[PDB]
């Protein structure tokens, strides 16, 4: 398991900008598309959830890495294909 | 300089968390003296600590160049850092921006951005 810091900021406003953090990646990309059901609140295809995270101002994990003992950043790109995968 | 990313909660509500990131580990720090500054003339060392202990969270994540992989450093660093910053302002007794996923996405390429 890697302690996961999921980042945000929703609209323009740097005072958008908001964290959470989780004991996995797993929990991180479940608390993802937890806040995407809430803004749609019904079912959704990945293009909807690929939709949501583009209208992102900025979206992106770092992640802990075992072999460094730091944290590797990881893309909005990167992050949907984890959703992908969750889904396929 | 390291980018470096500033992970804060202010109150213990978890809508507090915010996040705010920096071209060197110098800059985050003075954000935090400004934050300091901002809910407060003169001030005592006390203050600054337990400024730092009230936040519900603060840490740092530092761009770290051999590895292209951050450090992650909490308050307990954070807070001797910041002293240093401020030990001679402090009383004492006796006497256009860059996205962190474009950054991200440029250095997952192998490439890092520099100011």
């Amino acid at each position: 398991s890697s302690h996961t810091v999921l980042l945000i900021q929703t609209s323009p406003r740097l005072d958008s900008r908001t964290w959470g953090d989780y004991e996995s990646v797993t929990d991180a990309l479940d608390a993802l598309c937890k806040m995407f059901e809430d803004f749609l609140s019904v079912t959704y295809d990945v293009s909807q959830v690929y939709e949501f995270l583009d209208k992102l101002s900025d979206v992106s994990m770092m992640i802990f890495n075992r072999e460094t003992g730091q944290y590797i950043g990881r893309t909005r790109a990167w992050i949907k294909q984890q959703v992908y995968e969750m889904m396929r | 300089s390291s980018h470096t990313v500033l992970l804060i909660q202010t109150s213990p509500r978890l809508d507090s968390r915010t996040w705010g990131d920096y071209e060197s580990v110098t800059d985050a720090l003075d954000a935090l003296c400004k934050m300091f500054e901002d809910f407060l003339v003169t001030y005592d060392v006390s203050q600054v600590y337990e400024f730092l202990d009230k936040l519900s969270d603060v840490s740092m994540m530092i761009f770290n160049r051999e590895t292209g992989q951050y450090i992650g450093r909490t308050r307990a660093w954070i807070k001797q850092q910041v002293y240093e910053m401020m030990r001679g302002r402090c009383q004492h007794p006796g006497s256009k921006r860059i996205t962190l996923n474009e950054r991200f996405g440029v250095l997952e390429k192998g490439y890092t951005i520099q100011a």
